[PDB]
């Protein structure tokens, strides 16, 4: 089937399966390999994008499902060569250890500081809540979203 | 050649199984995700100020990325790079022109075909000036000073340079019986590999890692002079030399394409691939050869050599683009004084600059040594037609005695080995040169022109002792790297880069001749740098003298740290243990032994080793060469010229080398072989010309005309091993001995047929309407 | 490398499809036969056709060498490989078996076409050459029809011919004399490379004397009206070497060679003595024998 | 302009720019590298290929001239995990170096011994006559074909 | 230590190798593999405390055996106990030896030459210091290096 | 694991999750009798490893 959706602010379509998920749409299809996948269940959070502004497990959408739709990853989120404020805190506060989470999580901490701009350490929490990261007991995580929310304000 | 020796000798070469399926993996063939193509505005002029540059149209193209022009490079203080003389180069021209198919400016654009048509686009307004083309009128005063970007240059010269003792050749002159003067041109000609030059700069924008596919016989060099010119990071850069397609050291310098590459990728964070044209390859990479030469022999009347003095006017382009070592800046031209004792020699050389591209260490020439080579047997064949001696006798009785040896020559040169005589002798019977005299005598009875040439060259190759030669201050000792895996695998890393020269399969009989490690256990790598070790490249015949001695040493290195291990396994004294190639075993006990495979397992395995002792199979050396090697020659050639038309045609070639000892006899004849058609080529018909405008005459393969497999005879080969004393191994270089010593062999084969006519000399190319010229006594040079 | 502009591609399917593209498209519009001297003038935007009508298509229907008892029929679109291959050719026209063996190289002998080399023009060519001294006829087909072209009447220029726009070479009729033969001779710097300096020579013999000749030179510039005399004064002389020493000497005289890269102009001339003289030699022992 | 040829015996179509050289059809659309070029005026014969059983010069020649005619080239010599006589000649007698014009001259030696089992030396030569190797000497390639030809028989 | 623990016979002894570019600039090759564990940081500041060469200096590689020295890779962590301790001896071992190349550069005995983080200075004169970049290009330069020393600023280690 | 055994130089390219490229070429090559020299392990950037690989 044909789908037409806007990945990253570029219109972009594609012959896909009806069955194809967009997180494999995305990977494999558009070779955007920021967005990840980690589990069967629409459990880990790895391949969280941004669908329509939402944070959206793109494992459990279908790329059909996107059709129509603006999707954005983490190879979206520097923009002109500037990273997005999450990504230069999770840089300077290491949120990010193997980085396969950091996509979706910085997604997911983008999305929140959108809708909150000074969130509290529960909010951050609560935010990345569907989120598993392995490796960094969340702590940097959750300051490197404040260290992102503190330098957009 | 099916064989499989563990070490030395004839064995199928590990790189034919890719080649052979159109598996090599050549820069042209690197595809990167979102690779641009880009292409070079080239100037149309030889000399002309550029008033102004209008890139808008080229800029407006849907499919062009970027238009860069001289003056965008010199905002980035790119538009100038050193050349390999400590010249400086145009990466693009800024100023002026100072040479047809000079880069002007580079269009990046989707593909390659969009990108040439941009150029199209781009509209160069330029004030042609006076070209400088004729070296021998560039020092004139009031000819046009090409280098006025050099502050207060007032003329075209570019430098000068002598050897031996002026004086001392004088005084022998003054004394010698029998002074023969000959003008010799050794013509602009070009490495011309049938790859061209090209580079896949792929600047990652994140990592800012540069990435550089190259066509480069000097990566490790490249990578190092990049990470100085435009001041990146010389960790954050990778210069990958794949499969290159041929290099003749056409691929030794870093071009102004690279350049450019590099630059689109760090302007448009894309790969962005620059592959040359033949147009572009011909006209603005580096020529070889280009030297007038006066020669003056002195000699005794019975022939025994006395003196030699060379005057050399090289032309060496625009810019001095030499590749040459710092302190040599006329290259080993002063082996001049060739194979034989003499008295004394002085050369004196003038390098001017003209209207041209540069370069001139190019195309086997081991450093201007094809130019000496060529020199000196070619001026050894117009004494002996003076002298009305067979220029076989003539040098049999000046020939160096292998009892000279470590050799000193007169311009400073010490000659490692050779037994000269032998060689020669080989390549007389070899030839049958007297059936061959009996049978010219014969056909000149009958008109036909048959000419029997011979050269003996003594070639300089495996520069060099850090101590005297360097590049651009990077001594050219060459490391290389030895890991024995813990399944007795090896892997050996090199810093020289093969161009066909076979280094996958020499360099892993070197090892498995030091380790006992069968060659196909070998992996040899080679030309990526992330992934090797520092060397110098490969050029003037330098991988075995150099990178081939350090890869013999580092395998000992690895045999004696293995010896110490086995002492260990066996439970013996180190004294007691016997090397059995590839295992070491008790003395008196071969089956207490344990194979390098095994102590391989055991440096990486289980339980202490023996005191003081670090595990692992590796081992690594840095190679300073303590001389150069001095392989030689005795090259004869057979032509028949077709009275009539003066068409030449080779019908015979009998080369007899001498490179020590021989790594892989089928390798070796390779190399030969292809030396010996670029002799020819030479000889007969290659050359770039200038038009009295500037124009390159020589722009394509329709006007550089390389030989074809008709062009050539069934090459005949012979041998001789007089091992280097100082290497490792005993190999001496091979690779650049039959370009160095075949030109002379042709041109005396052609100057011996046209004997009849009187003819002493005559300069390549031989040309049929250059080779009748002659027959009309009207030889000229073609500059 | 040098790659072509922009250009529309058309297939024809046949010479009346061949020659209605190129009166649609127009003066712009170019014939594609084997490519061998469009594509690279293309490739180094020297040619730069808004069209290209390819008649690879047709090179069944007009790639023929087709050998009558008075006439040689040769299709545009015959391979130099086919003309280099026709043995009976070889028996009726030998000349275009002699510059076939010099003219580029196998490869190219694959592709470039006899058709494609005459209109192509280039003086420094050697079929033009052949052709010349063959006595040749273009069949010429246009939209408004068919015609016959003598070859000196087809060869109006450095890359010329009297075909126009919309016109398209179709055949070439040689006409076959007996006690005729001929033969090329080429000098070239290296194999494949253009004529240095060629001459061919067809002749005809009656017992001993010459009954008709003609000599054409290729890359010298030739005079075709001194060429002319030179045949002329060749015709009723004995077949001997006197006479073609004289006909080397009128060669001479009948060309003006510029010196270039390929040699200088004194050895062109010399080149068209000898090898006229060649030729004229080789041309009478293929009669004789 | 939509181009269909066999390559390799695989039928291919394409869409393909009127002016694309074939040699750059096959390297670059088709990703068949081993075909090479090395010149601009159709010399170095590097770029051989085989055009309905013929070698060809795929620089001097338009993807759009081959469409409806079967190109094989190098890649397409190795039948069935089997070395093509050429190839294995080649190989055994060092009939290459660099590689660069291998792939052309193996295709007009193939071409060649199938139109000539037992070519002589100056067949050979003259066979590949317009393909340049500027590494062997030629005569390790006349070796090489000698080699396939003598095997083949 | 491989006289105890060995992974199916496989000594638990890690090589490194440290190589400094003519430039100054560093490669260490590593047989440790980070699955996020920030090994391109902090070996490269293990052999920068050792060598001078800022850490942005110093490309740390890994993962790719093609180019890195045998090693156990990472477990147990192990990566800084054995690799790292390999690196920081590696880096000493190419400090040592830049200490004989300066010696030579400074005219200077060996022993009056001190270390002063990237750079060997005579005791007394700071100024007739050379820095390992100056050291490194030396070592790839022109002109004899201290007898008896190969050029390259390069050193191997196994640590066990 | 991206297995690329290139088909005609033999050498296996192994892309893999391993936290012991090394120890795991030595075991490949012992284990499917692979050449070690022709096996390539490459262990890129590991999303976590905690003994998993
Ligand atoms: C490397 C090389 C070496 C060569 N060496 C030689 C040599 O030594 N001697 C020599 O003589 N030639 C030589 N050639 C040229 C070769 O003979 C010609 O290029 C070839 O014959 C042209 O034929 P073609 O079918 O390829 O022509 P094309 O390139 O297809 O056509 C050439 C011109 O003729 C026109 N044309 C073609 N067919 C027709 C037709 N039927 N009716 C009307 N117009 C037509 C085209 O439109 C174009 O203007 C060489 C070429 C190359 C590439
Ligand atoms: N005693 C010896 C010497 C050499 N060899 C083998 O011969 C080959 C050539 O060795 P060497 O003489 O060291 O030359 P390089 O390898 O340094 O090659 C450079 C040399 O190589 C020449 N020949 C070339 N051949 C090919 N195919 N391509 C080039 O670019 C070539 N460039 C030219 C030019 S120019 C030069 S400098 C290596 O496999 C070597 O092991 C040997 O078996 N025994
Ligand atoms: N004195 C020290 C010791 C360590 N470090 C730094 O801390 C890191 C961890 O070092 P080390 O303790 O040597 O452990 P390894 O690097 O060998 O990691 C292995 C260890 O790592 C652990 N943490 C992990 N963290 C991440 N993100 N991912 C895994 O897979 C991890 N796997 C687990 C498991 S399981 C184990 S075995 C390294 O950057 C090191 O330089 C330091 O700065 N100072
Ligand atoms: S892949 Fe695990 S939540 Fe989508
Ligand atoms: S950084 Fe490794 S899973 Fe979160
Ligand atoms: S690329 Fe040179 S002949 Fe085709
Ligand atoms: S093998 Fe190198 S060009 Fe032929």
């Amino acid at each position: 089937m044909q789908v037409t959706m806007t990945v990253n602010g570029e219109a972009v379509t594609a012959d896909v399966e009806p069955r194809m998920l967009l997180v494999h749409f995305l990977r494999d299809q558009l070779g955007l390999t920021g967005t990840h996948w980690g589990c069967d269940t629409s459990n880990c959070g790895t391949c969280v994008v941004e669908v329509d502004g939402e944070p959206v497990k793109s494992c459990t959408m279908l790329a059909a499902m996107a059709s129509g739709h603006s999707v954005n990853t983490v190879e979206g989120m520097e923009v002109d060569g500037k990273l997005d404020p999450v990504q230069e805190g999770f840089m300077q506060c290491h949120g990010l250890q193997c980085g396969f989470c950091t996509p979706g999580m910085m997604i997911t901490a983008r999305a929140l500081l959108r809708q909150n701009p000074d969130p509290t350490e529960e909010e951050i929490r609560e935010a990345i809540s569907g989120q598993i990261c392995r490796c960094t007991g969340y702590t940097t995580i959750v300051r490197s979203v404040q260290w992102a929310a503190r330098h957009a304000r | 050649n099916d064989a499989k020796p563990c070490g030395h000798g004839r064995m199928l070469r590990k790189e034919d199984p890719r080649f052979i399926r159109g598996r090599g993996n050549y820069v042209d063939d690197v595809k990167l995700p979102g690779m641009l193509h880009l292409a070079i505005l080239r100037s149309p002029y030889a000399h002309a100020t550029i008033n102004s540059i209008d890139v808008t149209a080229a800029q407006a193209h849907p499919k062009v990325k970027a238009v860069v022009t001289g003056a965008d490079l010199a905002a980035k203080g790119l538009a100038w790079m050193p050349t390999l003389s400590n010249d400086v180069q145009a990466v693009l021209a800024t100023d002026k022109v100072r040479f047809q198919g000079q880069e002007v400016a580079f269009v990046v654009a989707e593909d390659r075909y969009s990108a040439r048509d941009a150029l199209e686009l781009i509209d160069v307004d330029y004030e042609p000036l006076d070209p400088v083309i004729d070296a021998r009128h560039a020092l004139d005063p009031g000819a046009p000073v090409i280098r006025t970007d050099l502050d207060g240059k007032t003329d075209n010269h570019c430098f000068d340079w002598e050897t031996g003792d002026a004086a001392a050749t004088d005084a022998v002159f003054a004394k010698a019986d029998v002074v023969v003067k000959q003008e010799m041109v050794y013509p602009r000609v070009h490495p011309a590999p049938m790859e061209t030059c090209g580079a896949v700069a792929d600047l990652d924008p994140v990592t800012r890692k540069l990435t550089l596919w190259s066509t480069t016989q000097a990566p490790h060099a490249h990578r190092t002079l990049y990470a100085l010119v435009a001041g990146l990071p010389e960790h954050k850069i990778r210069v990958i030399s794949p499969d290159i397609g041929g290099g003749f050291g056409n691929k030794v310098p870093i071009y102004p394409g690279y350049v450019c590459a590099i630059v689109g990728s760090l302007l448009l964070g894309k790969p962005v691939k620059w592959m040359e044209d033949r147009s572009e390859n011909l006209t603005s990479t580096g020529f070889a050869r280009d030297y007038i030469m006066v020669g003056e022999i002195a000699a005794t009347r019975d022939g025994k050599i006395l003196a030699i003095r060379s005057n050399v006017l090289a032309d060496h382009g625009a810019f001095n683009g030499t590749a040459a070592p710092v302190k040599y800046p006329a290259g080993f031209f002063g082996v001049f004084t060739g194979s034989y004792d003499i008295e004394a020699a002085y050369c004196h050389m003038t390098a001017v600059y003209t209207n041209k591209a540069p370069g001139g260490v190019a195309y086997a020439c081991s450093f201007r040594i094809t130019e000496a080579v060529y020199f000196v047997e070619r001026l050894v064949d117009c004494l002996a037609y003076e002298l009305k001696m067979d220029p076989a006798q003539l040098r049999l009785q000046n020939l160096l005695k292998a009892e000279q040896f470590p050799y000193t020559s007169k311009t400073g040169w010490v000659y490692d080995s050779g037994d000269y005589e032998k060689t020669m002798r080989l390549a007389m019977e070899m030839v049958d040169y007297e059936g061959l005299r009996a049978e010219q005598a014969e056909k000149r009875k009958r008109g036909e022109l048959m000419g029997i040439g011979m050269s003996f060259f003594t070639e300089a190759v495996g520069a060099g002792p850090r101590k005297d030669m360097d590049i651009l201050g990077l001594g050219m000792a060459d490391g290389c790297e030895l890991r024995v895996h813990p399944t007795g695998k090896a892997v050996v890393r090199l810093s020289v880069q093969s161009q066909g020269q076979g280094h996958e399969t020499t360099f892993a009989q070197i090892v498995a001749e030091e380790l006992g490690i069968p060659p196909e256990d070998i992996d040899v790598v080679h030309g990526d740098t992330d992934q090797t070790p520092f060397g110098l490249g490969t050029y003037g015949s330098r991988s075995t003298p150099v990178s081939g001695a350090a890869a013999a040493l580092v395998a000992r290195k690895v045999r004696d740290k293995a010896k110490i291990i086995a002492a260990g396994m066996l439970e013996a004294s180190i004294a007691d243990l016997e090397w059995d190639k590839g295992s070491f075993h008790i003395k008196g006990d071969p089956s207490a032994s344990v194979t390098i495979a095994d102590i391989a397992m055991r440096a990486h395995g289980a339980g202490d080793l023996p005191e003081g002792l670090e595990g692992g199979l590796d081992a690594q050396i840095c190679y300073n060469p303590s001389n150069l090697t001095y392989p030689y020659g005795a090259y004869f050639c057979v032509v028949d010229i077709d009275p009539g038309t003066a068409v030449v045609k080779v019908r015979r070639f009998v080369a007899v080398d001498d490179c020590g000892t021989r790594i892989n006899p089928m390798i070796i004849e390779g190399q030969i072989h292809g030396g010996l058609v670029d002799g020819i080529g030479m000889a007969l018909m290659e050359m770039i010309a200038f038009d009295e405008d500037g124009n390159c005459l020589g722009g394509s393969l329709m006007d550089y005309l390389i030989p074809t497999a008709m062009e050539v005879p069934h090459f005949e080969t012979g041998h001789t091993v007089t091992p280097s004393p100082h290497h490792p191994i005993g190999a001496k270089g091979i690779g650049e001995s039959a370009t160095v010593g075949s030109p002379p062999a042709v041109v005396n084969a052609v100057v011996d047929a046209l004997a009849p006519y009187g003819v002493r000399h005559a300069d390549m190319p031989l040309t049929p309407s250059r080779v009748w010229e002659a027959m009309q006594g009207r030889a000229t040079p073609p500059i | 490398m040098q790659v072509p502009g922009p250009f529309e591609y058309e297939r024809a399917t046949s010479v009346d499809h061949a020659v209605g593209l190129l009166d649609r498209l127009g003066e712009d519009a170019r014939i594609v036969a084997g490519g061998h001297s469009l594509l690279p003038m293309m490739k180094l935007r020297i040619a730069n056709p808004e069209y290209l009508v390819d008649i690879n298509d047709l090179a069944v229907e007009l790639g023929y060498v087709i050998t009558d008892p008075t006439l040689v029929r040769i299709g545009a679109m015959a391979r130099h490989r086919q003309v280099l291959e026709s043995d009976p050719l070889a028996a009726v026209c030998p000349i275009f078996r002699d510059a076939e063996r010099v003219i580029a190289d196998p490869v190219v002998r694959n592709r470039g076409t006899l058709g494609g080399s005459l209109c192509q023009a280039d003086p420094a060519e050697d079929l033009t050459t052949v052709c010349t001294i063959l006595g040749a006829v273009c069949l010429a087909r246009g939209p408004g029809g068919e015609r016959e072209i003598g070859i000196d009447d087809f060869l109006v220029g450095p890359y010329e011919t009297a075909l126009a726009h919309n016109e398209m070479l179709v055949e070439v009729r040689i006409p076959v004399r007996h006690r005729t033969s001929s033969a090329y001779a080429k000098v070239e710097r290296r194999v494949g490379d253009w004529a240095v300096t060629a001459a061919g020579a067809q002749v005809t013999l009656d017992g001993d004397s010459i009954v008709a000749a003609r000599v054409g030179l290729t890359a010298v510039n030739p005079d075709p009206d001194a060429l002319r005399a030179l045949a002329d004064d060749l015709i009723g002389k004995p077949a001997t070497e006197e006479t073609f020493a004289a006909a080397g000497e009128l060669a001479v005289q009948a060309c003006e060679p510029v010196t270039d890269t390929r040699g200088s102009a004194d050895y062109k001339r010399h080149l068209a003595r000898e090898l006229t003289i060649r030729t004229m030699r080789t041309a009478v022992e293929r009669v004789r024998t």
